[PDB]
RNA sequence: ACCGUGAGGGAAAGGUGAAAAGAACCCCGGGAGGGGAGUGAAAUAGAGCCUGAAACCGUGGGCUUACAAGCAGUCACGGCCCCGCAAGGGGUUGUGGCGUGCCUAUUGAAGCAUGAGCCGGCGACUCACGGUCGUGGGCGAGCUUAAGCCGUUGAGGCGGAG
RNA sequence: AGGUGGAGCCUGGGAGUGAGGGCGCGAGCGAUAACGUCCGCGUCCGAGCGCGGGAACAACCGAGACCGCCAGCUAAGGCCC
RNA sequence: GGGGGAUGACCCCAGGCGGUAGGGGAGCGUUCCCGAUGCCGAUGAAGGCCGACCCGCGAGGGCGGCUGGAGGUAAGGGAAG
């Protein structure tokens, strides 16, 4: 006996609102939806998994005293090219990105952990592409 | 008797050590002495009896 | 309709009418093995316990296999130790006939 | 007699050459770097096939506890089920079960569910 | 049905004349022939020389008819190195290679029909 | 040969075929070289000549590759090409898991410690006479010959000093 | 007295080694410094740079790898991704 | 190791089987000699190039196809560049 596995599938598309629901805990689930980990066919080389949608994040809630305190960094090859940015100004300036990057990070990493996260298509508070299914979810 | 029925008894051509050549067979690279120093050497020790 | 049979420390789903090479048992070819263990219905409701009694399945022992080799080999880095060792491991093929409940 | 090296060390040399065939670059045409390339893979496959065990059981629990959570309980709680339940059957494997048979998987469920409930 | 030409011995370096003979390659024999006379390389002659000799080959030979012609195949091997000393500062003389080529144009019918 | 004023040092380099029958003659070309013709059992035996390995270079074909990152492999599945009646196998590699070169020396090396551009050849535990254990046999209060002498299709025998 | 063990003792043949290191404990030297140095008793690495854990890591925790399996139970350590 | 008493090779059963210096034990292959005034060989030797095939734990030995064109050399033993 083979173990099973599928064949080419039937893409699925899914919606959250995340109003109100945290962050890292809203980004668990959609990191497992994402690569579809849920689905009993489950398959580790081959991106079978759902299209999360996700809109009034810039919504999201995040607990302690993050907004002020968390810092999110980037750097050039350049000299002190290093960037610092709160929490708060990215939410004013480009709100999500946060759950993007939340995301990015839970996601594996390698060519097909850069796939999922191109299913991944967040919005900030309402409306989105109108074009498939999507469901939602709390 | 016959000339292909010869041959000699389980013991008696016992035949022989070799080294130092396979990895495998032990007695490979340093072929039996270990490394070291004077005994190691080429004509090696000074003649252990005394 | 099928079951889950346990043969050699494993279990199998067959059919009526599958060829399946499974760990080797002693019968000579064309000799008859029910095997009274098995794990599982196909028409449900019967799973339980271990093993259902009473219930066994049939396959006629078609031949006693060795399979392809497997090269088995062992290297240590900057010790001077390598070693090879040649590995067919023996198998018997099955046909599985019908299975009785 | 002497006996000079003829054509033992060619047939070694080209024997081992030829397990290298695929490798990139001189790795298959040079038996220096063949042979050592060599010994990795004979290492690496004895690994693996240990890993293979592990890695294969992995991917049938994350399918199991996938569709149980569909009927919504866990895999910890579902193999604790399956333990009392007597049911010791599953040999993780027949989670082919899980995809290929559906209410074979839910009548287990609940000869799992009950037990302890 | 088809043709064939192989200069050997050639006193030049292949990789050099290898890139001509890349220049026509599956060309007609009448733009083969026009390319290599405005091709400004050394290897240029020596290739047409080649070309030739497997056109006259083909017609005369293997009876293949000129105008139907194009360049099938073609490659230079490498034949041989003409090794010269060259002395150099300090007494230390290296030594030069002066390469050797094998040239060969194959020549086919083109479909025609 | 060549190197050194000199004494002196001191290489490389063998093979067509049974027989030259060593390719008239024609064609491209300045020649070289090739293409027909011919010889031959064979001419990728054509004189840069038996066999013609490997590094190395090239042409053609199959699979693959331009958002991935690496001791180059390995385990898995899937795609495409090949072989096969089938189940099956060979090739290739997209993704996923795992993964710190060989040898040497070291307390300890992937090591940013030695050695190695790659391939093919050559390259290192021997022999004599003593010794000392073990082992296979002969004879056993004994065992055994050395030089030499006779004799010999590669025939042995004698010889008792020691 | 138990203790049949790749235990022990006796005779002989063949060795290699006589640069060790970390850690725990107990001391000296040191500064109640050093991945320090020097002894003791243990351990492991050496030779287990084979395997699991500790992000990665000779010697810390788990555990002594004869071969195969797409079976199962555990160890340390884990069970939001 | 212990049974079966073939006097061992065969069959059950039970245990051991990480390893450097190093000790022990079995084999493989190469050159030569006896086997040989023999046997294999042009209906093709040695050597070469392929194989997904058969036997062997392995070193290896087979076999098939291509090349190659005159040598090769069992079982069983002996000796080493
Ligand atoms: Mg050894
Ligand atoms: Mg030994
Ligand atoms: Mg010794
Ligand atoms: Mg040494
Ligand atoms: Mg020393
Ligand atoms: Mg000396
Ligand atoms: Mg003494
Ligand atoms: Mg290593
Ligand atoms: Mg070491
Ligand atoms: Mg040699
Ligand atoms: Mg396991
Ligand atoms: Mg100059
Ligand atoms: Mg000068
Ligand atoms: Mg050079
Ligand atoms: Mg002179
Ligand atoms: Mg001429
Ligand atoms: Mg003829
Ligand atoms: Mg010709
Ligand atoms: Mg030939
Ligand atoms: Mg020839
Ligand atoms: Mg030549
Ligand atoms: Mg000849
Ligand atoms: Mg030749
Ligand atoms: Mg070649
Ligand atoms: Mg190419
Ligand atoms: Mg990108
Ligand atoms: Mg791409
Ligand atoms: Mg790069
Ligand atoms: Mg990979
Ligand atoms: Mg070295
Ligand atoms: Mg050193
Ligand atoms: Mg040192
Ligand atoms: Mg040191
Ligand atoms: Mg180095
Ligand atoms: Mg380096
Ligand atoms: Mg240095
Ligand atoms: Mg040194
Ligand atoms: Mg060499
Ligand atoms: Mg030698
Ligand atoms: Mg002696
Ligand atoms: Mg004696
Ligand atoms: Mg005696
Ligand atoms: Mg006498
Ligand atoms: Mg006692
Ligand atoms: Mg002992
Ligand atoms: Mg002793
Ligand atoms: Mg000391
Ligand atoms: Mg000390
Ligand atoms: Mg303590
Ligand atoms: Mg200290
Ligand atoms: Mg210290
Ligand atoms: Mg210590
Ligand atoms: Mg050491
Ligand atoms: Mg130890
Ligand atoms: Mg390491
Ligand atoms: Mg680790
Ligand atoms: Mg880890
Ligand atoms: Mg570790
Ligand atoms: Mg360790
Ligand atoms: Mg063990
Ligand atoms: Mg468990
Ligand atoms: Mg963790
Ligand atoms: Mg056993
Ligand atoms: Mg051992
Ligand atoms: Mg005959
Ligand atoms: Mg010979
Ligand atoms: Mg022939
Ligand atoms: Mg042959
Ligand atoms: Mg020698």
């Amino acid at each position: 006996m083979k173990t099973y596995v599928p064949k080419q599938v039937e893409p699925r598309w899914v919606l959250i609102d995340a109003e109100g629901k945290t962050l890292g805990r809203l980004a668990t689930k959609i990191a497992t939806l994402l690569r579809g980990k849920h689905r009993p066919d489950w398959t580790p080389n081959v991106a079978m998994g759902d299209f999360v949608v996700v809109v009034n994040a810039d919504k999201i809630r995040v607990t302690g005293k993050k907004l002020e305190q968390k810092i999110y960094t980037r750097y050039s090859g350049y000299p002190g090219g290093l960037k610092k940015i709160p929490l708060e100004k990215m939410l004013a300036t480009h709100p999500e990105r946060v759950l993007e990057h939340a995301v990015k990070g839970m996601l594996p990493k390698g060519p097909l952990g850069r796939r999922l996260f191109k299913r991944l298509k967040v919005y900030a508070g309402p409306d989105h592409p109108h074009q498939a299914q999507r469901p939602e979810k709390l | 008797m016959k000339l292909s029925d010869l041959r000699p008894n389980p013991g008696a051509n016992k035949r022989r050590k070799r080294v130092g050549r396979g990895p495998g067979s032990g007695h490979g690279k340093t072929a039996t002495r270990g490394h070291k120093g004077q005994k190691s050497r080429s004509g090696g020790l000074k003649d252990p009896r005394r | 309709m099928f079951a889950i049979v346990k043969t050699g420390g494993k279990q199998y789903r067959v059919e009526p009418g599958l060829k399946l090479r499974v760990e080797k048992l002693d019968a000579e070819p064309g000799a008859t093995v029910e095997l009274p263990v098995l794990l599982l219905g196909g028409e449900k409701t019967v799973v339980g316990t271990p093993v259902v009694e009473g219930a066994s399945v049939v396959a006629e022992v078609l031949g006693h296999g060795r399979g392809k080799k497997i090269l088995v080999s062992k290297f240590k880095a900057k010790v001077q130790y390598r070693r090879k060792k040649g590995h067919r491991q023996p198998y018997t093929e099955l046909l599985i006939k019908e299975i009785r409940g | 007699p002497r006996a000079k090296t003829g054509v033992v060390r060619r047939r070694k040399h080209k024997k081992i050459l030829k397990l290298a065939k695929g490798y990139w670059g001189l790795r298959s045409k040079s038996f220096r770097k063949a042979r050592e390339t060599l010994f990795a893979a004979g290492n690496y496959a004895y690994a693996h096939r240990k890993r293979r065990k592990r890695d294969f059981r992995r991917l049938w629990i994350v399918r199991i506890n996938a569709a149980c959570r569909q009927h919504g309980l866990n895999y910890s709680t579902f193999i604790h089920g399956l333990k009392k339940a007597g049911i010791e059957v599953d040999r993780k494997n027949l989670a082919d079960l899980a995809v290929r048979e559906p209410q074979v998987f839910a009548e287990l469920v609940e000869r799992a569910k009950a037990a302890q409930g | 049905m088809e043709a064939k030409a192989i200069a050997r011995y050639v006193r030049i370096s292949p990789r050099k004349v290898r890139l001509v003979v890349d220049l026509i390659r599956g060309k007609s024999l009448e733009e083969a022939r026009n390319i290599l006379r405005y091709t400004n390389k050394r290897g240029a002659y020596f290739v047409a020389k080649v070309l030739e000799s497997a056109a006259a080959n083909a017609v005369n030979n293997h009876d293949m008819l000129e105008d139907r012609l194009y360049v099938k195949a073609a490659y230079v091997d490498e034949g041989p190195a003409l090794k010269r000393v060259l002395p150099r500062a300090r007494g230390r003389a290296d030594i030069i290679k002066k390469r050797t080529s094998h040239i060969t144009v194959i020549l086919g019918e083109k479909h025609g029909k």
